[PDB]
């Protein structure tokens, strides 16, 4: 309590002396000579002394004035039932000066894991009202699926649209929606923002909002920080939770970050070298628990480097992630909202999502019928790559009518258009 | 015991002092919590710990202890039918210990139950020299396997009391008199996941294993004892293959390792192997199968340590004169437990990321698998045949785990994903597959069979291989263009990929395939090519052919479905093949 | 006898003594565990009075308390004696036959000494492999380094055995003996090597160490050192024409990046060590000729193709310090012809000192050098087969390329176990050559012999 022994403050680091009972990744908070005070967390503890990270930085620090409390746990979260309707920053404090909340319990933010005979297999569906998405890589619940686009692409447009039309049939209870801004501008942020309260899902959501602006380390904690508010309420209180977090990229450089302010030796590629094994902590929080009501789903945007050389790389979340969803530029730029390209995208677990009594079952065989139409509609029109001087102009022309009708339409169904799975697989009919 | 002090934590590492009689890579439990960690290094008598769980809340002050031992697990009866992680915690016995759906922190179970009561029967007398391996009595552990009692290596001498009865694992069940004096025997024994366990001698596997499916006996067999890795593509029908093996393969027990998965993909190996079928005596695979299974998340080293473990309970029930069959999936997530393992280690890297060792690893790990004389008077034979699956990550074959898998292993099977799209099962393509096992399964198949049977299978790849070539032609040109003789051909390789080498594992007789019935189907394909490429040189057009050939090829097709019982309407085919073509002659 | 107690620290493989004395740079040592296992160690540094040590076996177990090191007083060295011959060791000279006890000569370092450059004499006389490619066309020349470049399958297992149980020496007073080293190869293939030799008799006239895939990476490396050093023995001490084998030495190239990672010095400039392409050249220096006394030391050093695509250093390195090359096929072996050597890519650089009348025949180099030009055109009929598909049928392509699909199936594919003496080879060729008209002959005289 209220030790006063600061002897080094090196880059945003210190040195605390004589202290006892620390332990490793414990909260600390800095009182200065000025009255200021600072959150940090403890990262490495010796013999007596102990170092600490300071989340604000160390500017304005007079070692031999200020003080330092050991609060005696670790990074924590407050679960209350009354989180619907609010926004929070990266450390799950309020942002939008509401009224305050009295936690039911203060959680522990890194989570558990789940023993892999209690986790419970996900068959039921979760409509999109996005054709391009329900038919064919469909998302069921529990799943986790992510969306690989470039900056620009509309990604951003996609993810909102999802937020606003995902809903599942049963519909005993409504849908809840957690949705975390990781280190993204005002102007993404405010998309966002807009959208909820435009659309009302404010009141039907809760949300985590970290900026660019925001120190790197309260990165960290905001995806930790979502995913432990979404099991509260989909374990604790049975809700059924659709989990975005937007450019998981910002997440992976702000890990690189911390790794070297901690001097920690790169690993693959300079990334921290955990990456594959942080990454699918945070992925593998999702599913259905047997014995329990409620489920998580995860639907992680992430920005794709044009390239493959370098960001988060795509395939090492990739097999982490049970398929995923790709949106191009060169797609866009043909009125082409959505975006999907569909040749590459794949759902892991859409063929026992897919069936009667779960879903109108034309779709499984219409769905494989039309995915024989993706191969041969491309096949049609997609695969001539500005050739094919004499293929499809030999009265495959119904080829060569498919599948440009399927790549306007089917894909760019519009960001506001909600299209019933029954619908979208009459379009599909249609362009049968 | 001595009780250490944790004087460091800097992440996964935790430095303990007052160490000196602990040993490098002991396990230890570290913390008041007590997780899970492993020795390192060493310097005068403090001790550079690995923890494998989360280290957050941990700090210097509290007791660490160590278990006097490194990574082991507990052999004995009570392992069979068991879900297990890769340190050998028992999952389901995990859940109504804690009364909880996660993996507590820190938590520490028993793998066998120490205190169920099983009926020893004591096969030996009194007064016998023994030596490290024999056997001394069994329990019926299962309806299906013998679980046998053997001397743990390291005991010699004579015995001096055992009776059966109802005993636990942990009461002893017989005293031998040694040298060093007397010791008590448990009916378990424990064993170092990752050293070797001990055989007279290792020899060559020789001789074939009945998987039942045809493309694998036929073209690309494996010996009892060698080693098969199989890529795993998205909705190729792996599962499916694993599936079929584990059930139809004539080994005694099947062990199973999920290195690390993506949860829900574990999941469904957890449903699915529970209901899995004993064809010869109807009951569960479980009976006779043990399951270890690690989602992705999963502290890493576990991971690492799956195969290890699955192989050391293969070698235990190697040394009882058993055929063990030892599957993992993925071999690829394992060789990542090892690069962010080796980077949390300050390793120096080497290809892609991957430590310089991984081909040693590899290799360490399927040498241990194979064909053995194992300990003891009896001079009994066991072996261990490894089927592993390597994920793509990507699809390529110049993956460094791919690459040094195929420079220890002699089977491929090469699943593709086009051949699913066209509804081809297995899809095993039988191209880019090989085994190199083919030669001396050939002699001994000639052998047992009394048939050219080697001479049949080459014919048959050989017809594959012109295929091939054919179509590629036929791209160019037209189906028409080539010759009869030509033709004839591409239709003989389209009997034998539709009749004999697919196979729908659902049907009831389809799903397996006696060694005398693949025979006898095979030879109904091939005196049919024989004996109207015969009637070509006799003059006869291919069309008339045809038609006098469609009555009887509807028989062929429909011959792979014939029951085990009633052979003899195959080889009747030849009769009716040979009156008909020479009929359609005049 | 000398053996500390004193272990300061163990670090992975790594391991401080200290209160040490008299210890030197490279010494072996023993470490006696508490439970009796014994594992072999080297001395990677030394200083003051104490010292730093590399396990072979790895660190796993050790109690330093109650564990001593031993230090042997030694670098690592091979006990050699006459009566080697016939016998199997394994990386570290062990023997792994039973069999009876060996008493050695002496004792040598295996990394050997360095030849005097005046001393060393140029390679010169010919060795019969059996193997017509090899002897005809691509002739081995005793203390020629000669390496064999096969994909994965391609029977270069096959090959190696080949060459061993046909390789002599013609019309010599002086025994001609084999040295077999295998680096890194799986049990199977090991067992296949010892059998198929304890089967020929070849065993009888050679001597052979087994380093197995999963032995320690250091044994893995010492292998080769230990293999030319008992070559060097036979061939210059004992007065034989020693031939040494060396199977899969890209194994080898492994093993050193293995090694080098764990010691941490030299870290990887191109992915692999610092120094693998000196160090090929050490082991190849070695191959050579003393002028004033009988013996030779000859080595084929096989090793895997890289694939061509995840392409590495080994290709360039060997090659890069080897007197030309081999190359084997997977097409070809798929065909069917056996040994699959393709000619055209690969060729011995030191054809003419060993290929020569009186050594061998007048008539093979000759006859070698057309026989050459008559396949190179079966290559360029079949360059004419290239583009060809079925075109149009003229007259150099008809005749030329049957000729040259004859020499494939009748004079590189001579079955692996037939061993085609020179004057065999030499006949068949001129006979495989005459089916072909006299218009291109380069040698006018003696038409048909």
């Amino acid at each position: 309590k209220e030790y006063r022994t600061i002897k080094e403050v090196v880059g945003p680091l210190m040195a605390v002396e004589k202290v006892s009972g620390v332990k490793y990744e414990e909260l600390i908070e800095v009182r200065m000579q000025n009255g200021e005070i600072r959150r940090g967390q403890v990262l490495e503890v010796q013999e007596d002394k102990a170092m600490v990270q300071i989340f604000e930085g160390t500017s304005g620090i007079n070692l031999k004035n200020s003080s330092v409390r050991f609060l005696g746990h670790p990074l924590q979260l407050g679960v209350s039932e009354d989180m619907i309707g609010r926004v929070f920053d990266g450390l799950g404090r309020p942002k939008d000066n509401g009224p305050e909340i009295l936690p039911e319990k203060y959680l522990d933010i890194n989570g558990e894991v789940i023993n892999p005979i209690a986790r419970d297999y996900p068959d039921e569906f979760i409509q999109t009202g996005i054709s391009a998405i329900d038919h064919l890589n469909t998302l069921v619940r529990g799943q986790k699926l992510p969306v690989f686009g470039p900056p620009g692409a509309g990604k951003s447009a996609l993810a909102a649209q999802i937020a606003r039309q995902a809903t599942v049939l049963d519909s005993s209870d409504d849908f809840a929606v957690v949705f975390a801004a990781i280190g993204i501008t005002f102007e993404e942020a405010e998309f966002f923002m807009e959208d909820f309260r435009q659309t009302g899902a404010i009141d039907r959501s809760v949300m985590f909002m970290n900026l660019a602006n925001d120190p790197a380390i309260e990165r960290i904690a905001t995806p930790r920080m979502a995913l432990t508010a979404a099991e509260y309420l989909a374990y604790e209180k049975g809700m059924h939770v659709l989990v975005i977090m937007e450019d998981m990229t910002n997440y992976a450089e702000a890990l690189r970050e911390i790794s070297a302010a901690r001097r920690e030796v790169p690993g693959r590629r300079g990334y921290p070298g955990y990456l594959y094994t942080n990454l699918a902590t945070l992925f593998e929080r999702a599913g259905r628990i047997r014995g329990l009501k409620g489920s998580v789903t995860q639907i992680p945007i992430l920005t794709m480097p044009e390239d493959d050389k370098t960001h988060p790389i795509p395939d090492l979340t990739g097999y982490i992630t049970e398929g995923q969803i790709i949106l191009t530029r060169e797609l866009y730029k043909s009125g082409i909202s959505p975006p999907i390209d569909v040749l590459p995208s794949l759902s892991r677990l859409k063929d026992k999502g897919t069936g009667a009594g779960k879903t109108r079952e034309d779709h499984a065989a219409t769905m494989n019928q039309l995915f024989a139409a993706y191969a041969q509609g491309k096949q049609a029109k997609e695969l001539a790559v500005v050739l094919g001087e004499s293929a499809l102009s030999d009265i495959d022309k119904i080829y060569a009518k498919f599948a440009e009708r399927f790549e306007n339409e089917y894909v760019n169904q519009g960001f506001y258009t909600n299209r019933t799975i029954t619908e979208t697989l009459d379009l599909g009919w249609e362009l049968l | 015991m001595q009780i250490g002090k944790i004087i460091k934590v800097s992440g996964p590492l935790v430095m303990a002092e007052n160490m000196s009689e602990a040993s490098i890579q002991d396990m230890c439990l570290v913390g008041d919590l007590g997780v899970i960690g492993e020795i390192i290094e060493m310097r005068q008598d403090v001790a550079s710990i690995q923890v494998y769980e989360e280290t957050s809340g941990i700090g210097p002050g509290e007791p660490v202890r160590s278990t006097g031992e490194a990574l082991s697990v507990e052999l004995g009866p009570g392992i069979i039918s068991q879900m297990f992680d890769g340190i050998q915690r028992p999952l389901d016995t995990f859940m109504e210990v804690t009364q909880s759906n996660f993996l507590g922190r820190g938590v520490q179970l028993p793998a066998l139950d120490h205190e169920k009561q099983w009926w020893f029967e004591a096969t030996i007398e009194e007064g016998t020299e023994v030596s490290a391996g024999d056997i001394i009595g069994y329990v019926d552990e299962t309806k299906i396997i013998q679980h046998k009692i053997m001397v743990p290596n390291g005991i010699k001498g004579t015995v001096q009391k055992i009776e059966s009865g109802s005993f636990t694992i942990d009461d002893p069940i017989c005293v031998i008199e040694t040298e060093q004096g007397l010791k008590e025997l448990t009916m378990m024994q424990k064993w170092p996941v990752r050293r070797g366990r001990p055989i007279k001698q290792k020899l060559n596997p020789d001789v074939p294993m009945i998987t039942g499916q045809r493309v694998i006996d036929t073209f690309f067999p494996v010996t009892k004892g060698g080693a098969a890795a199989v890529p795993g593509p998205f909705g190729a029908g792996k599962t499916v293959v694993q599936h079929q093996i584990a059930k139809w393969s004539d080994v005694d027990l099947v062990v199973y390792v999920g290195c690390g998965e993506r949860g829900n993909e574990m999941t469904d190996v957890v449903n699915e192997f529970p209901e899995l079928i004993d064809p010869n005596t109807g009951e569960s695979l479980m009976e006779r199968t043990v399951l270890i299974a690690n989602t992705s998340n999963m502290p890493v080293a576990a991971r690492e340590a799956s195969i290890y473990t699955g192989i050391t309970i293969a070698e235990y029930f190697r040394d009882m004169g058993y055929d063990v069959a030892i599957m993992a999936d993925s071999t690829s997530r394992w060789a990542e437990a090892l690069r962010e393992m080796s980077g949390r280690l300050e390793e120096m890297p080497g290809d892609e990321g991957y430590p310089a060792y991984l081909g040693s690893r590899l290799a360490e790990y399927y040498e241990r698998s194979g064909r053995v004389i194992a300990l003891g008077s009896d001079q009994r034979e066991g072996s261990i045949t490894a089927i592993s699956a390597v994920s793509p990550s990507g699809g390529d074959i110049s993956e460094p785990v791919t690459q040094n898998t195929l420079r220890v292993v002699k089977v491929f099977w090469g699943l593709d994903s086009s051949l699913a799209q066209k509804r081809h099962f297995p899809s095993i393509n039988w191209i880019q597959s090989y085994s190199l096992y083919s030669t001396e399964v050939g002699r001994y198949m000639d052998q047992i069979l009394q048939q050219d049977w080697s001479d049949m299978v080459t014919e048959g790849m050989r017809i594959l291989q012109e295929e091939e070539q054919l179509n590629e032609i036929v791209r160019l040109v037209g189906i028409d263009s080539l010759s009869d003789n030509d033709r004839l051909t591409l239709e003989v390789a389209k009997s034998i990929r539709e009749d004999y080498l697919q196979q729908n594992a659902f049907d009831d007789v389809d799903t397996f395939t006696s060694r005398e019935k693949q025979f006898n189907m095979l030879k109904v394909i091939l005196t049919f090519g024989k004996e109207a490429r015969k009637a070509l040189s006799l003059g006869a057009y291919f069309n008339e052919i045809m038609e006098g050939t469609v009555a009887v090829r509807e028989r062929i097709s429909r011959s792979k479905y014939i029951p085990e019982e009633e052979l003899a309407k195959i080889s009747s085919i030849n009769e009716e093949i040979k009156e008909t073509i020479q009929l359609i002659v005049s």
